[PDB]
């Protein structure tokens, strides 16, 4: 679903 | 503080309403927004901007498209006076003349 | 020429520049250049057979189009 | 010919200047919606706003039954969620 | 022969691609200014709307990358302007308007003959991070309405999965990250020593103006 | 502000080549940087 991809970021992407 | 509790509630309501609509009517992942929606919303906005620039000018210029009135004399009074003395000739050419 | 004369005869060539010459793939062909030469000659004759500033800019035109021809014939 | 206009209030170069000024003002108003909309992403892009709706509705129940000591203690929770951007990313996460 | 001619322009093989939108647009801006400044009225009013509307259609064909559409727009516009301005409408002002519109028709034809490139998305002023770029970017933002209309127009014609609220939040983050980047660069090229007072001239200049205002 | 400029320019590349699934996933990163004040002090630090 589009709105469950837009609203699913976490702190692991902004890692290394 | 009262008014800060009332603002948090208003905005949490609006988000809640939108979250519901997007669960009842889901959209597939990676699906382009349909052209109709785009052309509708966008179209209106663009039009508003033109009508906040050109239309005011247009209306003012429309007002300027008017006429003038033929104010013909009612009386044409003519006098011939020699110096200080009583006029030699006086005539009032009115409407028929 | 169309900016000075501002007629309806000098409208044909500017339209054709923008829609036959500049949109032709390799180079404007022989037929474009020959059309322009023939049309400008005609207008000269027609205006002759009918003011005091009629065929001055058209002399420049015709001589410029014949210059091009000479380069496009030496290469 | 004489001339009597009816809507002649819209005349003069002062009216031209007025028009320009109107555009400027409206322009700044429209900019409002398109300018700093990135500054309120922390308070407007919340994933699941359900746990905050329960706190807001419990402040209201307490006001009804007049147990005003708990109105103060529940106001303290709401104010410390909006004062720590990272406890709102824990309270507003999709619990699936 | 007509069919054959058109085929060529639309489907050839000698098409080194280029992007001349930036400039096709500058000609249109200059025109706009002439019409407005030299207004010396229904004529001016109608013409202003015309110029505005051509600019909108132009953006659409750029973002949607259509050569057939640009061909048709050229044909129409060439004929229309050459008739309206030389029969209906009728002057140094109109003599210019014409010269500058002739430059537009020339640059447009180059694009229909050369073809659109692959990467057409990305601002013109945000490519180099200098000082000229910063001042032109900031100036373009000041013209009332330009920034907004660009954003909405690009949304309607580019294919995106986001809405308008979200489109416009990505465009704002980018504008402000650009301005910070420009300033970070200038302060690496021209550093200032640690603990050095700001020079009196700078102070008296900036401050002076503000007080006077 | 360099690592954010790369995310903003990668949203644009994806829009060009029409791989719209990655436009959504890269919008999620940009929105969760601006929703956590302390992950912006990690992403925007001078890497010397
Ligand atoms: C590297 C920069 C050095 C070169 C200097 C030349 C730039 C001149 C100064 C630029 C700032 C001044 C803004 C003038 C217009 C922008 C020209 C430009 O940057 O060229 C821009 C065009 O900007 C636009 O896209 C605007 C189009 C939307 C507007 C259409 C409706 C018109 C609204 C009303 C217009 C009336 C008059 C317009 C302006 C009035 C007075 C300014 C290039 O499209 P771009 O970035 O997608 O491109 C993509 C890759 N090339
Ligand atoms: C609101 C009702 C009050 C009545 C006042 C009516 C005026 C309303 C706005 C009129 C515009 C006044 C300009 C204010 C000057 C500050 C600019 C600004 O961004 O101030 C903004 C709002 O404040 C901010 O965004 C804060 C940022 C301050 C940045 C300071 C300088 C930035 C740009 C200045 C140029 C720098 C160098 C450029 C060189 C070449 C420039 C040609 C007001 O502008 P605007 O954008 O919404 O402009 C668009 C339509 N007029």
């Amino acid at each position: 679903d589009h709105a469950t991809v837009i609203h699913s970021g976490d702190y692991f992407l902004f890692e290394s | 503080s009262w008014m800060c509790v009332e603002d948090i509630y208003a905005n949490i309501f609006i988000i809640k309403c939108s979250r519901e609509t997007e669960k009842k009517y889901p959209q597939p992942k990676g699906q382009k927004k349909k052209k109709i929606v785009k052309y509708g919303m966008g179209g209106l906005i663009i039009l508003f901007l033109i009508a906040i620039i050109w239309f005011p000018l247009l209306f003012m210029s429309l007002v300027r498209s008017v006429v003038g009135v033929v104010n013909q004399p009612i009386d044409v009074t003519v006098t011939l006076k020699l110096g200080g003395y009583e006029p030699l000739f006086t005539m009032s050419a009115q409407q028929p003349s | 020429n169309h900016m000075v004369t501002a007629s309806a005869g000098s409208l044909v060539l500017p339209v054709l520049v923008f829609l036959w010459a500049m949109l032709s793939i390799p180079r404007p062909s022989k037929r474009f250049w020959m059309t322009a030469i023939v049309f400008t000659e005609i207008a000269v004759v027609v205006k002759y057979l009918f003011t005091d500033g009629y065929i001055k800019y058209d002399l420049v035109q015709l001589m410029a189009l014949f210059f091009h021809r000479s380069q496009l014939l030496c290469y | 010919k004489v001339s009597p206009p009816s809507l002649g209030f819209l005349a003069g170069y002062g009216i031209m200047g007025l028009y320009v000024s109107i555009v400027l003002v409206i322009g700044k108003f429209v900019r409002g919606f398109f300018s700093e909309i990135s500054h309120s992403i922390m308070f407007e892009e919340l994933p699941c706003v359900d746990r905050i709706l329960k706190l807001c509705q419990d402040i209201f129940l307490v006001r009804e039954t007049r147990e005003l000591e708990l109105e103060e203690e529940l106001y303290a929770k709401l104010i410390f969620l909006y004062r720590s951007p990272e406890t709102m990313i824990k309270w507003t996460r999709e619990k699936e | 022969p007509l069919r054959r001619f058109f085929h060529d322009i639309l489907h050839t093989k000698y098409r080194a691609a280029t992007d001349v939108y930036a400039l096709m647009f500058l000609a249109d801006v200059v025109d706009f200014i002439i019409i407005i400044f030299g207004f010396w009225p229904e004529a001016f009013l109608v013409m202003l709307l015309i110029q505005f509307s051509t600019m909108v259609v132009d953006r659409a064909l750029y973002l949607r990358k259509t050569v057939l559409g640009k061909l048709a727009f050229q044909v129409a516009l060439v004929l229309a302007i050459h008739l309206w301005m030389f029969f209906i409408l009728p002057n140094v002002v109109a003599q210019l308007w014409y010269f500058v519109k002739c430059i537009y028709f020339a640059l447009s034809a180059y694009q229909i003959r050369c073809g659109y490139p692959t990467r057409i998305l990305g601002n013109f002023l945000t490519k180099k991070y200098n000082h000229l770029n910063l001042f032109l970017f900031q100036g373009f933002r000041l013209v009332p309405f330009l920034v907004e209309l660009r954003a909405v127009m690009d949304w309607v014609w580019t294919d995106t999965t986001l809405s308008l609220s979200s489109w416009m939040c990505v465009e704002d983050i980018y504008a402000n990250i650009f301005i910070i980047k420009c300033s970070r660069e200038t302060e690496k090229k021209y550093p200032q020593p640690k603990g050095q007072k700001k020079k009196k001239i700078v102070k008296y200049g900036m401050g002076g103006l503000i007080i006077l205002f």
